[PDB]
């Protein structure tokens, strides 16, 4: 799949209040070699 | 002749629809068309739910 | 991100306990799905529905306060759209408009990382996040 | 669908019913075949333009009981008009649910390390319809 | 247990101070005792007596205002499930 265990496990208990939104959105995000270069651009901190 | 009797089996297979009905304008329009097929394997459920959409076309108030 | 958006906005609290609580409360009723597979979001079902949804919306919200077709994006965006005041509560519709709102500001959020350069035909975007591709598929489609 | 449209379905269905459901969403699947000739083609639907205009209902349990759950009393014939307005709604009617697979491969900068051949797996519930409460009166005609 | 499960709110404190009245009270109508042993959650009952408990909530909530049927959970369930706004004030409604 694309949606692996920890989606569902989070959106289990998230808080019903606009940042289980926007986090789940944010959790979307990719872990591309170019993903990791237009994050370090917008100075956006990866998962490392 | 033939055609006729052709017609009203179809008619008996959609619904089993009374002549009352098969004299309705959507009926005696779509009936003829009706007749140039269902000699195939088709379906006689195809009929039904053809008869359903477009009789719901036509009463469109 | 959303400190770097500016988009941090507190309009949307009171939208969500509603919609939660829509969501939550097991009561919701048969005919709804029975739209949302009748109509499909080609909107002349919908212009031709226009007054049966009031109604179901109208007692449904009003009475019942639980909020009404809270499931198929293509019902909540349209409710949006054609859906007035008129034949409904608007308190209800103020809550659709905010739905509609709020995934505008979702997208806004994470489409902060638009940078004009494409690689081989996928915008930069598409590389960024997983969410603006051709790759994930909207799970519910009705037409492709 | 227009890119933004599909880029809000992704963001609705992957992001606001999972964070505001919890989880508590099931996809469904619909015989509209067997749906439209239980729901009606009985009585009232037949007749030849004459007894229908003015015609009371069937009132059957199957309908007549799915709109007193929509609606409570103020009904006198307790169809009064709504199944008119509903069967000309349904000339825009669909397919069955169906499920599809989408084999996908990567974007290029994730095919590259021994990844070329790694085919993604999406399914995708084509033509159905998310769903949130116990049905009981349809489950003839909606599978989970 | 509550910080790990994140679910903190404060959403119920005018419902449980208004329950808390109406169990503490001790002017409890007698009939509800009746209802609630000839209704026993088979709901068909209650389809019977769907007028007349809200007869009684309606007027025990809007004149007494305290609230009734606190007590059986299949009751208070059913208040949930099958029950109206146009029976019984929506105030009561919200607390079940």
């Amino acid at each position: 799949n694309w949606q692996r265990t920890p989606f569902s496990v989070y959106s289990a208990f998230c808080p019903n209040s606009l940042l289980s939104i926007m986090t789940l959105a944010a959790m979307h995000s990719k872990l591309s070699p170019v993903a990791i270069a237009i994050q370090s651009k917008s100075k956006i901190h990866p998962g490392f | 002749k033939e055609e006729e009797k052709k017609k009203q089996q179809m008619l008996t297979g959609v619904l089993g629809l009374q002549p009352t009905m098969a004299n309705h304008p959507v009926l005696g329009v779509f009936l003829p068309k009706y007749a140039k097929q269902n000699g195939g394997n088709v379906d006689k459920t195809a009929f039904r739910l053809d008869l359903i959409r477009m009789l719901a076309l036509h009463r469109l108030n | 991100m959303l400190e770097h958006a500016k988009t941090n906005s507190h309009n949307y609290d009171f939208t969500l306990k509603i919609v939660t609580e829509s969501l939550t409360s097991g009561s919701y009723p048969e005919l709804a799905y029975v739209i949302e597979i009748l109509v499909h979001g080609n909107k002349h079902a919908f212009m031709i529905l226009k007054q049966v949804i009031s109604q179901c919306i109208s007692y449904w919200f009003n009475m019942k306060h639980i909020l009404l077709f809270c499931n198929s994006f293509e019902m909540i965006m349209l409710i949006s759209n054609h859906m007035g005041d008129e034949l409904i509560p608007g308190a209800a519709f103020a809550h659709y408009r905010n739905l509609v709102s709020l995934i505008r500001l979702v997208k806004r959020t994470i489409s902060i990382s638009n940078i004009n350069e494409q690689l081989c035909g996928e915008p930069l975007v598409n590389f960024a996040n997983a969410l603006f591709d051709g790759r994930l598929f909207c799970p519910f489609v009705h037409t492709m | 669908p227009s890119n933004e449209n599909t880029i809000l379905s992704k963001i609705f269905y992957f992001c606001v019913l999972p964070a505001l459901s919890n989880n508590k969403a099931c996809g469904a699947g619909v015989n509209v075949k067997e749906l439209v000739l239980d729901l009606f083609y009985t009585e009232p639907f037949i007749c030849p333009d004459d007894c229908f205009q003015e015609n009371p209902i069937s009132s059957d349990v199957l309908m007549s009981l799915i709109r007193e759950a929509m609606g409570p009393g103020y009904t006198v014939a307790n169809t009064s008009s709504i199944a008119k307005q509903l069967f000309k709604s349904l000339i825009y009617i669909n397919e069955n649910t169906k499920i599809l697979e989408v084999e996908v491969s990567l974007d290029p900068a994730q095919r590259h390390g021994n990844s070329v051949h790694f085919q993604s797996l999406q399914h995708i519930l084509y033509n159905g319809l998310c769903l949130i409460s116990p049905i009981t009166t349809l489950r003839r005609y909606y599978q989970p």
